[PDB]
RNA sequence: CGAGUGGCUUGCUACCUCGAUGUCGGUUCCCUCCAUCCUGCCCGUGCAGAAGCGGGCAAGGGUGAGGUUGUUCGCCUAUUAAAGGAGGUCGUGAGCUGGGUUUAGACCGUCGUGAGACAGGUCGGCUGCUAUCUACUGGGUGUGUAGGUGUCUGACAAGAACGACCGUAUAGUACGAGAGGAACUACGGUUGGUGGCCACUGGUGUACCGGUUGUUCGAGAGAGCACGUGCCGGGUAGCCACGCCACACGGGGUAAGAGCUGAACGCAUCUAAGCUCGAAACCCACUUGGAAAAGAGACACCGCCGAGGUCCCGCGUACAAGACGCGGUCGAUAGACUCGGGGUGUGCGCGUCGAGGUAACGAGACGUUAAGCCCACGAGCACUAACAGACCAA
RNA sequence: GGUCUUAAGGUAGCGUAGUACCUUGCCGCAUCAGUAGCGGCUUGCAUGAAUGGAUUAACCAGAGCUUCACUGUCCCAACGUUGGGCCCGGUGAACUGUACAUUCCAGUGCGGAGUCUGGAGACACCCAGGGGGAAGCGAAGACCCUAUGGA
RNA sequence: GCGAAAGCCAAGGCCUGUCGGGAGCAACCAACGUUAGGGAAUUCGGCAAGUUAGUCCCGUACCUUCGGAAGAAGGGAUGCC
RNA sequence: GUGGAAGUCUGUUAGAGUUGGUGUCCUACAAUACCCUCUCGUGAUCUAUGUGUAGGGGUGAAAGGCCCAUCGAGUCCGGCA
């Protein structure tokens, strides 16, 4: 699996899935990317992710 | 009212008071069933990862499908036997009779022990099979040792020293069973007595917290509400009531926690190998590299990282074994971050 | 009951506010009691993801107001283990009103399920909408 | 109607304390009783089944959360296997609380000429002390057994280390007109309790990195203070629970009870002698402690002019002193350095762009730059420091 | 009852009251559940008119109750910060002390014993702890009664 | 900055709110920070803590002794260049 | 619009007061202290100094409050052994 947030493989057996009101899903491989989601910001503009990458 | 409640912490592991031998001594040995064999084995705690699995268990709506298991690595290199002890039956319990030594010894030996430098293994020997004759002949047991040199990771050099049984088919046939053992070198390894998802018996003195209060150490709620803020916050009611006129013993009250034995029971080996497969990227946390012998045990095993623990094979199972469990995955990713 | 095959980790406790995920006209939910939990003294009876709870109506239509009713917790906020390890969260806590045989009182489930839920009320799942 | 047992209620008595034994309730923490609420094993039934009702053995474990009330009690709600009662100075204020009772202030009603009174109501109304002894939880130093190292034994001691529930198969089966509806056994899970552990999730993380407000060091750069981080955002190690792992069965003897053989009493009889079974209870099993067990233990090797140990030095798998454990050049024990593995999130400077502005100036954007800064971890590495050396000892 | 004591015999209002014994009065609101609170009823143990009655905008560190918000008050505790605590140098009190004192379980005794009686346990000394007991220390009981006491 | 307010800093004063040294510095205690999910279930009682917050614009109920209630409530804005 | 009233409002301006924490202290720093919280803050306001009222007497927006740590009758000595 890759991180819907920043792009990384997630390290099997580890990380969190987050079911949106909607229904859709969201895996992140850390509280790190989590919690840069939660105060708004896109992957895309973080240049240590990946995605931005 | 009062409602019920149990009381806090068990009353069946004390006194809760440092260990005497920071190396654990099992008090149980398993069953003669089988073919005669060593009934333990030792290595040292190196850390934890998990690996994933297929679903071994034949009762599961899961069988055969992935899963991840949590696992602490464990480096079990090579050990030896250096003697071979014999007890024997008397009015008063079990007693040590003779021992069975060798010449063989590893360079590091007398750095714990007062090597022998001239013993007489036949008379002895002798003495053990009259006894047997005699019929007054008790188990047979194994004093064995370990080789810390052999683990970069652990920096004692001095060997440790255990007793470990030796259960077999007759007395006769595991007697001489023993004393090939012994003869050679001794030298035996985790192969040679438990094969990968057979149950085992771990043992060892727990990580050592010094002195904590009973909160922690039993389990007694923190004062409450208001309670809190007058002038106590962690510590419990009263010693006992006015009479008996006394505190009992079975009061939660402060003191050692910590670095204790213990015996934790029907824990499932995951996988015996060799190698550095199981290290993590980074090394283990305040513990090093793997690469060697190995062990994987299910969940988690008492004591701190660098620690000696023992295996027995397990004494009161509650499932059948269920070999070699296939590992389809084993992380390695660093366990900083 | 029945294995729900992933570790929860309560989020819910007696008193608790949450989502009814259905249209039977409930909108708000109180939880009041959790079906076959015995507690500890001083300690909150706990409910969380795959529970039958009792619960009481707090918001919605008047008719649906102050009735006491069964229901089952579809979704918690607090994070649950499957058995390949990863954590499961939502984004909010709900509940789906239910009956005696443990059909869904209303007719049509609002938001996402847990696919846990289904091994156990298998009416409740066969009326989801989208099963997480 | 008669005979009792208990000492929880209430009353009686005035033996004990008025040079004071701190009140009620609650709380917290410990032990116990059985007249048993649930659980185990049983008997009867107006026992078809299911669900009950009543009784016997039985105190191992459990007996929970809430709404009114200071309440104890009690009423009420939803859960539950069940949400039993009682003793411990109506256990527990050198532990807490202080709502009530029961000081001084005040009001109401009633009573009184009045002061003032009223288990009538009401608002407000304080909680002292550095532990001598003893008691227990843990930690040491000595002596005794009578040189040292290592490994054991097990008299005894502690445990609830496990209690309970739901679901599936059995089975829509036995039973039953039907409605309805079991069990043995085998499985999966939950709950409470217990011990340990941190790969995973989560918390902390005044290590660290970034952003930014006010002010001061002229600006810039780089910094101090704003309570012991200014505030905001992220967070490694460790410690942790909200996270994860593990916690039988089975033997032996019994109770109630079901029976066998069997006599007194030719018959009958589970009992008198004998015997087969049979409880979550008892014993063993399992975990923990345990040579100070005064019968003060056993074994192997080393040593009595030398075995071993203490001090010393570098350190922690240990730690309040003490203790414990490891390493000490025949060395990787700690530090430096360099890698590895991690945390932040892209440094200073310079270049280009930049709403504009004559210009000066210019918030900010892009590049250089996964940059800069930082790390309680690992590896490599004898470069630095584990040197020198003292002592006790049959 | 359809007057009598003793002059009159409770009017407007308010009312289960900060006044209501019975009492958690009855009905309703509100809650899963409300001895609370509010509204209605009200025969008021024992309301009521300057012993002021009713009512009332504004005001209040005044008493009770409800909602939203909030949150470590709680579920259930954890980690951290600073000052202590612990070890070392220096300084250096007090409380308290009939004696003896390593106690425990029972009993007995003026009926609430470390010291009596019977048993059990118990090698000595020391460090830290939280306070079960010494009916712990502190105060010639402030309650109650008694005194041919006091104010 | 509204300010004789906070915070920071001069001039001036001081290191005498006068015992120190050591242990990552344990239990426990005083002050205090942060705590996932739940959100008063705590308790006599929300005690303690927390939330809110400055300024401008919009907007503002019952009741009222017409003064008030009222900053009711609620909604939006807020820097730098 | 002007004006700028008020035993008016906000306010740790100064200053006054003392609600809760039943916190810290309780052989105290202190024979009434410390901290946070809280009330008033143009008026029946707060305050310094001077001055008056004296013990069955004062003084008292009244609590039997206060009259030098002394008040339901101050303190000292005497009556008094
Ligand atoms: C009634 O029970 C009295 C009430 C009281 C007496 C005096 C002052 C105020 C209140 N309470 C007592 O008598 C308690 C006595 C305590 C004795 C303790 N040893
Ligand atoms: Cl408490
Ligand atoms: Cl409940
Ligand atoms: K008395
Ligand atoms: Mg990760
Ligand atoms: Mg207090
Ligand atoms: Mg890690
Ligand atoms: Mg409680
Ligand atoms: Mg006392
Ligand atoms: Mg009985
Ligand atoms: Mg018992
Ligand atoms: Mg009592
Ligand atoms: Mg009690
Ligand atoms: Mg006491
Ligand atoms: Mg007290
Ligand atoms: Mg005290
Ligand atoms: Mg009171
Ligand atoms: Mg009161
Ligand atoms: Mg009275
Ligand atoms: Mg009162
Ligand atoms: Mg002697
Ligand atoms: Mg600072
Ligand atoms: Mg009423
Ligand atoms: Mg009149
Ligand atoms: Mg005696
Ligand atoms: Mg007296
Ligand atoms: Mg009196
Ligand atoms: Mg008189
Ligand atoms: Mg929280
Ligand atoms: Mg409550
Ligand atoms: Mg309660
Ligand atoms: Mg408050
Ligand atoms: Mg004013
Ligand atoms: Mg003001
Ligand atoms: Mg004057
Ligand atoms: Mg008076
Ligand atoms: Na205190
Ligand atoms: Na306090
Ligand atoms: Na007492
Ligand atoms: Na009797
Ligand atoms: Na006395
Ligand atoms: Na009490
Ligand atoms: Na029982
Ligand atoms: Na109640
Ligand atoms: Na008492
Ligand atoms: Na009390
Ligand atoms: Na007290
Ligand atoms: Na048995
Ligand atoms: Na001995
Ligand atoms: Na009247
Ligand atoms: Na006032
Ligand atoms: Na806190
Ligand atoms: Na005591
Ligand atoms: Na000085
Ligand atoms: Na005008
Ligand atoms: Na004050
Ligand atoms: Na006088
Ligand atoms: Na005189």
């Amino acid at each position: 699996r890759e991180c819907d947030y920043c792009g990384t493989d997630i390290e099997p057996g580890t990380g969190t899935m987050f079911v949106h009101k909607d229904g859709a899903t969201t895996h992140f491989c850390s509280s790190k990317c989590e919690n840069n989601a939660d105060l708004g910001r896109e992957a895309r503009n973080l240049e240590w992710t990946d995605t931005a990458r | 009212p009062q409602p019920s409640r149990p009381r806090k912490g068990s009353l069946g592991f004390g006194p809760r008071k440092r260990s005497t031998s920071e190396t654990p001594r099992f008090n149980s040995w398993p069953s003669d069933d089988g073919q005669p064999g060593v009934q333990g084995f030792a290595g040292y705690k190196a850390g934890m990862t998990h690996v994933v699995l297929v679903n071994d268990e034949p009762n599961s709506p899961r069988e055969g499908m992935e899963e991840t298991v949590p696992v602490t690595v464990i480096e079990t290199p090579p050990m030896r036997a250096v003697a071979l002890r014999a007890y024997e039956d008397t009015p008063y319990g079990q007693r040590p009779l003779t021992e069975v030594w060798t010449d063989e010894f590893h360079s590091e030996l007398d750095r714990t022990l007062d090597v022998p430098e001239d013993h007489d293994p036949d008379a002895a020997e002798e003495q053990i099979r009259d006894a047997h004759e005699a019929g007054d002949l008790g188990d047979l047991r194994l004093i064995t040792h370990t080789v810390p040199d052999a683990v970069p990771s652990v920096p004692k050099k001095k060997p440790d020293v255990m007793e470990t049984r030796v259960g077999g088919g007759s007395v006769s046939d595991r007697l001489d069973h023993a004393l090939d053992i012994v003869e050679d070198g001794g030298e035996h390894a985790m192969n040679d007595i438990f094969r990968a998802g057979e149950y085992a018996d771990v043992a060892g003195v727990t990580k050592g917290k010094g002195t904590q209060g009973p909160v922690k150490r039993w389990g007694v709620q923190k004062r409450k509400g208001k309670h809190a803020r007058q002038g106590w916050r962690r510590r419990i009611g009263n010693l006992g009531p006015w009479n008996p006129s006394r505190v009992r013993s079975t009061v939660p009250q402060q003191g050692q926690t910590g670095y204790h034995q213990r015996t934790e029971l029907n824990k499932r080996l995951i996988d015996i190998g060799e190698g550095d497969e199981p290290t993590v990227d980074g090394g283990f946390v305040n513990y090093g590299e793997v690469d060697g012998p190995y062990t994987l045990v299910k969940g988690s095993v008492p004591g701190p990282d660098k620690r000696l623990v023992r295996f027995r094979p397990a004494v009161r199972p509650n499932d059948q074994p269920r070999l070699d469990p296939e590992v389809r995955y084993v992380s390695n990713e660093s366990n900083q971050g | 009951m029945e294995a729900l095959g992933a570790d929860v980790t309560q989020g819910l406790e007696k008193g608790s506010l949450i989502t009814c995920a259905d249209n039977t006209g409930a909108r708000e939910l109180k939880v009041i009691s959790v079906h076959g939990y015995s507690g500890t003294k001083n300690r909150h009876p706990k409910a969380g993801l795959g529970d039958k709870i009792t619960v009481s109506v707090t918001k919605g239509t008047p008719e649906m107001r102050r009735q006491v009713l069964e229901a089952v917790v579809v979704r918690q906020r607090k994070p649950i283990r499957r058995p390949d390890g990863t954590r499961v969260k939502f984004e909010d806590n709900a509940a789906v009103i239910v009956d005696e045989n443990e059909d869904p009182r209303g007719t049509e489930l609002k938001g996402p399920i847990a696919r846990e839920v289904a091994q156990r009320f298998g009416s409740v799942a066969s009326a989801a909408t989208m099963i997480v």
